[PDB]
């Protein structure tokens, strides 16, 4: 009766299952007991081995369907054989899976581009999903961010149990989320505006909490709506006096480095 | 203990509730684990990605070798960096990391014990043949925050509506479904639990919370720089006083909830007190003293290492004596300190036996160690520490044990929660301090230049223990950088000797009830708070 979601882990850190964990629109005890069926989620389940697997069969063979919400990259260097689970590389696993779901959500800037173990150079050969599995068809949903907000995973996910309308940008991604630019979004934009820069860390303008382009911020490259929604009700990275490093960019990795300089 | 006549292998992979991908591989005889092997199986490869960039950013790279231990690694680059710097560290710097990492600390522990942990020892629908006010009464001796028969009825309600549902979601296939010898406690104890297990859920959120309020956000802080921190606003009273309200709160839940389950469940497991054990441990030490940051002793607890038991003997932490073998590990070459490390991949087969792991095998002076809660409260108690060795010598009172059960899964489970305890209680210390300290002190940050040249490395002693970055640079970019985790650690494989990795030493001698069934396998490696993320890297 509850919707079924499948949630994978790839090449990852598990910052995108811990974002979850920090949702409260809603709690995670009502989602998984309420709204969803999380019905796979190495994380947190009981099962392990054999079991796991059973489980994973079982959801995946299930009859209403299942949401397959897919974190980190797929290493496809030396024979997809960086990563292994229960025996079998993980893109094996992701291309038996992912075409038999209704539905992907990408979640975390590894899923969506490649990520951190995509970053040069590259050892593994690692690639983002819809990368991965273009030629199967595949077409997930882009929620990155490294982590993502959790009220754009879950928001991203609920919209679509809700049979709503998820209009996407060019790289895939929400626009209801990151339609805008983290600058644009910025409190401390009256000062960019201004002219109004921090030259270093220990100085009166980043005391009085003047703009951080000058120390690297990549705000006016960056879209994710931070400063707006803030993380966990109550901050952001700007906030925090420290430059935004673009981390819901493809790439950001090697696109937006060195981070303290622009 | 309940043990079957099994005599072959036994496999679990994956070995869930932990971070990242692990593998474990064991044989048995007479239902007796005689041998075990650790098979980390992803790798990603962060060492190498980072080599030629700046070293003001290997922080942000590192910091995503793990998001559970979230900040962590941020935090032991920055330091690493701070040492090949060597200029001073402002003291509101040291007071706002430390405040920071002891609230890592008890958002990572609780989550660990309740949401990793304990579904290896409570029993969930056991849970709903419970007397829920049997359950109350059972909840209200063991705590001063009290419960009502109605809420314990209203919990099990909404599980029996789960279960019955036949969509169990997480719970599906647990290895206690249908009954399992191996699960002892009874059906009140198992209700209490999962209440909390459910509370804990929300509460861990507002634990989090309050990392957020100095470091900008959780998962993955961003407030940290070479020369101090970047939150000008820490230093205002709302700030603190947020900070300082969600600490009062994170700590009740810990003091309140956590402990006491985690004592009710010893109570019910003392057999557990003579399985999985080691002999030898190494602890890093944590949190610097203001102006402390280059001196480990300066430490609230501090470095240590400790051989055969001999915890009255503590011995110094020499920082020259760690190697990492890759004999067994898939790795070309040998074994090498980490400021001369190396990451050549050399991957045979799945299922190998001789080479079996993307895990490192590090040794202290040639010795295998155990690190974690667990080897930092036992050197602390074998440096008499002031909170630390009572705190420890009530627990066994309190479970009527010897001290030989601290060296065993019981144990380790048990120093994890005491590791907890003792952190949430000082914070409150230095939370005054820091406050104390910005009357007339308001600088968070100096500004300091990368060195052409230059060496340093960062150490922490985290939720899972003694965490090392080691970094040379060289033309004022990173030359070589290597990361030696906790979880490297306690998860490698066998060395150049052939000797076991802690993990791999503590599965000999578990007793097997059911080879199908493995809870006994989860119950230790699950005590090591695993992460193969960390440890792989
Ligand atoms: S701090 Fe960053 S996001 Fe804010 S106004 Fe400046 S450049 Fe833009
Ligand atoms: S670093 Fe990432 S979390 Fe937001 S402020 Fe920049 S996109
Ligand atoms: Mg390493
Ligand atoms: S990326
Ligand atoms: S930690």
């Amino acid at each position: 009766s509850r919707p079924s979601v499948v949630y994978l882990h790839a090449a990852e850190c598990t910052g995108c299952s811990e974002a979850l964990l920090r949702t409260y629109q809603p709690f995670i005890d009502t989602l998984i007991l309420d709204t969803i069926s999380l019905d796979y989620h190495e994380t947190i389940m009981a099962a392990a081995g054999e079991a796991a697997e059973e489980a994973l069969q079982a959801a995946v063979n299930g009859p209403d369907g299942f949401i397959c919400l897919v974190e980190g990259a797929i290493p496809t260097g030396m024979d997809n054989k960086y990563g292994y689970i229960a025996g079998h590389t993980m893109y094996d696993i992701c291309k038996n899976i992912l075409p038999k779901a209704k539905a992907v959500v990408s979640i975390g800037t590894c899923a969506c581009y490649g990520g951190i173990q995509a970053a040069k150079p590259n050892p593994t050969a690692a690639k983002g999903i819809n990368d991965c599995y273009a030629d199967l068809g595949v077409k997930a949903i882009n929620v990155p961010g490294c982590p993502p907000n959790p009220l754009n995973m879950v928001g991203t996910l609920v919209a679509f149990l809700k049979g709503q309308k998820i209009e996407l940008d060019e790289v895939g991604r929400p626009v209801m989320f990151f339609g805008q630019s983290v600058h644009d979004l910025c409190e401390r934009r009256k000062h960019f505006d201004a002219g109004e820069f921090a030259p270093s860390f220990n100085s009166e303008e980043a005391r009085k909490g003047w703009c951080l382009y000058d120390v690297g911020c990549k705000g006016p490259e960056t879209y994710n709506n931070c400063p707006k929604v803030l993380f966990n009700e109550t901050n952001w990275p700007v906030a925090a006096g420290h430059p935004c490093i673009g981390c819901s960019e493809p790439n950001f990795w090697d696109d937006m480095t060195p981070f303290y300089q622009n | 203990t309940p043990r079957s006549n099994y005599t072959g292998p036994i496999v679990v992979d994956p070995l869930t509730r932990i971070e990242g991908h692990l593998r474990i591989e064991v044989e048995v005889e007479g239902g007796v684990i005689k041998e075990a092997r650790s098979c980390a199986t992803l790798f990603r490869g962060i060492e190498t990605i980072l080599k030629g960039r700046d070293p003001r950013d290997a922080q942000h790279f590192t910091q995503r070798t793990c998001g559970v231990c979230t900040y962590t690694h941020a935090l032991a680059s920055t330091r690493c960096l701070e040492d090949a710097i060597n200029k001073p560290i402002p003291a509101n710097a040291t007071y706002i990391r430390n405040l920071v990492l002891g609230n890592q600390f008890m958002h990572d522990h609780l989550v660990h014990f309740y949401h990793l942990h304990a579904l290896d020892f409570v029993d969930v629908t056991s849970a709903l043949l419970a007397d829920p006010a049997k359950a109350a009464k059972l909840a209200n001796s063991i705590s001063p925050r009290k419960a009502t028969t109605e809420e314990f009825a209203a919990v099990q309600a909404k599980l029996k509506t789960f279960v019955a549902s036949g969509q169990l979601g997480p719970f599906t296939n647990a290895y206690f479904l249908g009954g399992h010898e191996g699960y002892y406690m009874d059906p009140e104890a198992n209700l209490v639990c999962t209440a909390h297990y459910l509370q804990a859920l929300r509460a861990q959120v507002e634990v989090a919370k309050g990392m957020a309020v100095f470091g900008a956000k959780n998962p993955h802080t961003q407030f940290t720089v070479a020369g101090g921190v970047t939150c000008y606003e820490a230093l205002t009273p709302e700030r603190i006083k947020q900070f300082r309200e969600l600490y009062v709160k994170a700590r009740a839940f810990i003091e309140e909830v956590y402990i006491p389950d985690l004592l009710l469940v010893a109570s019910y497991y003392k057999d557990w007190g003579k399985i999985g054990g080691t002999n030898n441990f190494m602890a890093f030490g944590e949190f610097p003293a203001p102006g402390g940051e280059r001196d480990l002793n300066s430490r609230w607890y501090k470095p240590g290492v400790i051989y055969d038991r001999k915890v009255g003997s503590v011995q110094p932490f020499d920082p020259s004596k760690i190697e990492e073998h890759v004999r067994h590990s898939w790795y070309e070459g040998k074994a090498r300190a980490p400021f001369e490390g190396e990451t050549n991949p050399h991957f045979t087969f799945m299922g190998d036996t001789d080479k079996y792991s993307w895990n490192k095998a590090p040794r202290y002076d040639g010795h295998a160690v155990e690190t974690g809660p667990l080897a930092q409260m036992l050197v602390a108690y074998g440096h008499n520490h002031k909170t630390i060795k009572p705190t420890i010598d009530a627990v066994l009172g309190k479970l009527n044990l010897g001290p030989e059960a601290l060296f065993s899964t019981l144990g380790r489970t048990a120093a994890r929660g005491i590791q907890t305890l003792v952190i949430a209680q000082q914070m409150e210390n230095w939370l005054n301090e820091y406050e104390n300290n910005i009357v007339k002190d308001k600088q968070i940050v100096e500004d300091y230049a990368v060195p052409t040249s230059a060496r340093g490395v960062g150490f922490a002693d985290v939720s899972r223990g003694g965490l090392s970055h080691w970094m040379t640079i060289e033309d004022g970019k990173i030359d070589n950088f290597q990361l030696v985790v906790p979880t490297t650690w306690n998860l490698g494989p066998r060395d150049d000797k052939g000797v076991p990795s802690a993990a791999e030493a503590a599965l000999v001698g578990t007793p097997v009830a059911d080879p199908k069934r493995p809870v006994e396998i989860l119950r230790t490696i699950h005590s090591f708070d695993p992460c193969i993320a960390c440890s792989t890297h």
